[PDB]
């Protein structure tokens, strides 16, 4: 508490109350969904080898095709490994980033919500901020809803210890949210292929001939 | 209540398809009284000869599981992927009544997740059923892409503490499945995909925030998840809901719900009933349990 020129209007008292709900919902919610998505990404890759490998071990439906045949085959197969692999060392270190970052992301925000609540401390309500929920908890968000404030900040007033926390909250939480799709563009990415490789197993499955098999394989990518 | 659901122990017979019509009734009514505990209004004697049924539709369908662990109304004809996933839905209640090979049902949930399930988490149907009438909502085919793998991962989801050992893909494909619905459900215009991927969504944590606000808004009257067409879908899609409102212990909104799945006065029966006789009486008996 130290001395300032203006007082705290309602759009101030608002501002505070935001921050600290969003501070509370990365801590709480947000933090968690970020590392959860971009370790999941890793294994969807490694599922689509794994699962195509299964697919390699029926060529010993299946049985209906000829020597030449199933060489095209397994060579379709192959050349998705390929592609899928190629995907792997982004989408682990994506998720092996989202590890560390998550906790850093999740232990700034709670020092960041435990003094703002002690800001509000006579304390102001924040029942509007819970109403006026719009679900969006990004370090985009959490920037806007400090902007605002530092437009209504009066210079009696309160200090800015808290703010410290906040702005390391917005900083790694950009960093978290870069993992995130630093291992979406991986997993995308994977798709072209691994779809080449479902598209193969129905045709092959449904006894289709090579020309058709291949045509499948080709309008999949 | 006991009294109007004596035509629903039926003798199970047919191919692959026609004997999960007449097992399904006979299921969820042994399902039904076990949870109402209504055995002795019914008759306390008919309760082991309602399992010997059970146990005689599942022995029988036996006779339809193809080398690939898949489902097909014949041997000779192309599995179904719908199919398949009903009868997981069937046998994961059919636990608690009969005894179920567990190598049986883990490789019809293997079968789905390795061969039907798209890199997207898309569940896809290569050879639809003959019965067209006991898909129920599904019939339409308006989102298929959606409404098909809200039922698939449902089944999934019924069949995940049997199955976590034996199938190691069911965690991802799980996530991989809501993953999709999620992704798309604001999208969503059908009132009965609302509810079949809401209660999808819900079995998982995931039917939060707007998700929830437009399951909960597309509900006429707070009561209902009707969709402007047929009586049977209604029914079968304010039972997936209601599912979905106990899974989200929203003892708030489901008092109304229940007043009107009662005042329909729906005791199952023939043609056309298979999902909305096993999902109006599964949501019922939950609503009692919980």
């Amino acid at each position: 508490r130290v001395p300032g020129d203006k007082n705290l209007t309602k759009e101030g008292a608002a501002a505070l109350c935001k921050m600290k709900h969003l501070a509370d919902k990365v801590a709480e919610k947000r933090s968690q969904e970020l590392k959860d998505r971009t370790q999941n990404f890793a294994g969807y890759i490694e599922f689509e080898l794994y699962r195509i490998d299964y697919w390699l071990e029926k060529l010993n439906g299946y049985a209906k095709l000829s020597d030449s045949d199933i060489e095209k085959v397994k060579e379709i197969f192959d050349k998705a490994k390929d592609g899928i692999a190629k995907q792997l060392p982004e989408a682990k270190k994506a998720g092996e980033d989202a590890e560390k970052l998550h906790t850093e992301v999740k232990e700034a925000a709670a020092n960041a919500r435990g003094q703002d609540l002690d800001d509000h401390k006579s304390a102001i309500d924040c029942s509007s901020t819970g109403y006026e929920e719009n679900y969006d908890w990004s370090a985009n968000a959490l920037q806007v809803a400090l902007n605002s404030w530092e437009n209504v900040k009066p210079k009696c007033t309160m200090t800015e210890e808290w703010q410290t926390h906040y702005k390391e909250t917005v900083k790694k939480l950009k960093e978290l949210e870069g993992a995130h799709e630093k291992g979406r563009r991986a997993h995308d990415a994977m798709l072209g292929y691994a779809n080449t490789a479902y598209a193969v197993n129905t045709k092959v499955e449904q006894e289709k001939p090579l020309a058709e098999v291949i045509a499948a394989a080709k309008e999949a990518g | 209540d006991a009294e109007r659901l004596k035509h629903l122990i039926v003798t199970p017979s047919g191919a692959g398809e026609q004997n999960m019509i007449g097992m399904t009734p006979t299921v969820i009514a042994v399902h039904y009284l076990d949870e109402t505990e209504q055995w002795e209004k019914f008759g306390l004697e008919k309760r082991q000869g309602a399992l010997e049924l059970i146990k005689k539709g599942y022995t029988q369908q036996l006779a339809f599981r193809q080398p690939s662990s898949a489902f097909a109304a014949f041997v000779k004809r192309a599995p179904s992927t719908w199919l398949t996933a009903y009868v997981v839905k069937v046998f994961s209640l059919a636990v608690n009544l009969i005894a179920i090979d567990s190598q049986v049902l883990c490789g019809a949930v293997k079968w789905l997740i390795l061969e039907k399930q798209k890199p997207d988490g898309v569940f896809q149907e290569d050879a639809p059923v003959i019965h067209q009438e006991m898909i129920g909502g599904l019939r339409n085919n308006n989102e298929k892409d959606m409404a098909l793998t809200a039922f698939v991962l449902i089944s999934l989801q019924e069949a995940k503490d049997i199955c976590e050992e034996q199938v190691n893909s069911l965690p991802g494909s799980i996530t991989k499945a809501g993953d999709f619905l999620e992704a798309n459900y604001m999208n969503l215009q059908r009132s009965y995909t609302v509810a079949i991927a809401g209660y999808a969504l819900a079995q998982m944590g995931r039917l939060k925030g707007p998700l929830l606000n437009k399951f909960l808004t597309t509900a006429k009257d707070k009561n209902r998840w009707e969709d402007p067409g047929k009586q049977l879908y209604n029914v079968e899609a304010t039972s997936y809901a209601l599912l979905a409102l106990l899974q989200l212990k929203d003892f708030d909104f489901v008092p109304p719900v229940v007043r009107w799945l009662n005042e329909q006065r729906y005791y199952g029966g023939g043609y056309g009933s298979t999902q909305a006789t096993f999902m109006v009486f599964q949501a019922l008996a939950q609503y009692q349990k919980d």
